[PDB]
């Protein structure tokens, strides 16, 4: 997932290395990052962004901080 | 893979021809069906059914509320 | 070859050899036909993505091309960090551009020029 | 070619990998039509009109509902 989404002023974008990076879309300055590994896609939706792996992994983080809310790893 | 939302809900295809519902609240699972193959696209939600498209060539429309199968084509 | 993009009941089109053309929706009419090259193929391959009078298209040999939507010119063309192979996404007057090479870079839409750059790989 | 499926207006469209689309009624899953036309690569879809672009960036402009293809350029 190489496009870049662009909700409310901030940009969230996807590195190949798993890398989430949320942008201030006017000056780049970068308002937050999380490492992750193999990260295939993601989604934001309301008040999260929603990912997952190669490994099936599901996360759901904060749109504001990228702050873990809850991760699902069973499936 | 892929992942969409809708309805309280978190879809996820997966290569093991399985498609899970997720609610978006604590990512506990709502439901679990096995499809007609496996599943290489973002599920695409609309009128309350999951669209899967397989690699296998097929199309099916799951359930919204409990995942089961409504119609499958091709 | 690309993906082609709809504004204002005009088909915009494109191909990797350098042809970029504009419909009339309703009938199919060529508004006006162009082509990037060169001879030597321009090899787009990010777009089509209409926004702001412009045709924004990205290509392999790391350019950014904004075309009028009145008669195909070549409104500016940038040179970004790696290869263009996603669909710019325009936003508040800038263009976005995710590089093959792991940059995100936001162009002006008026002229083009670079406003920022950041490596989304950085380790960070 | 993208093989997930796109909704509009209760119908379903799908390409397959060979350049195959079809559209179905999203209900029912029942096929409205099909064109095995080409090598289809890429469609948009707005109002009445969905727009396909193949292989040599010829666009034919087809309804939705009853894939009547209306013109062709090249
Ligand atoms: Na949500």
């Amino acid at each position: 997932d190489t496009t870049p989404v662009v909700v409310n002023g901030v940009v969230f974008a996807l590195a190949y290395n798993g890398n989430l990076t949320a942008l201030d879309l006017r000056s780049g300055q970068i308002m937050w990052k999380r490492e992750l590994g193999s990260v295939n896609d993601f989604i934001v939706d309301g008040n999260r962004i929603y990912l997952v792996d190669q490994n099936d992994r599901v996360m759901a983080l904060t749109i504001d901080g990228g702050v873990t809310l809850w991760t699902q790893s069973d499936l | 893979g892929g992942v969409t939302v809708s309805g309280g809900h978190v879809y996820i295809g997966s290569e093991k021809a399985q498609v899970y519902a997720l609610n978006t609240s604590d990512g506990t699972v709502a439901w679990q069906t096995k499809v007609a193959g496996e599943a290489l696209s973002r599920p695409v939600v609309s009128d309350g059914l999951v669209l899967i498209h397989t690699s296998n060539g097929q199309l099916q429309a799951l359930n919204e509320a409990d995942g089961a199968v409504k119609w499958t084509v091709n | 070859n690309l993906h082609p993009a709809l504004a204002d009941n005009v088909v915009y089109a494109a191909d990797r050899a350098g042809l970029v053309k504009a419909l009339n929706a309703d009938d199919g009419k060529e508004i006006w036909s162009v082509s990037l090259a060169e001879k030597e193929p321009a090899l787009l391959s990010g777009g089509v993505t209409v926004s702001g009078g412009h045709v924004y298209i990205g290509s392999e040999k790391a350019q950014v091309y904004a075309l009028n939507t009145s008669d195909g010119t070549v409104a500016w063309q940038t040179k970004v960090a790696g290869e263009a192979l996603s669909r710019p996404v325009v936003s508040d007057g800038l263009v976005l551009i995710h590089t093959s090479n792991g940059q995100l870079q936001a162009l002006n839409e008026a002229d083009g020029a670079v406003k920022w750059t950041v490596n989304l790989d950085m380790p960070s």
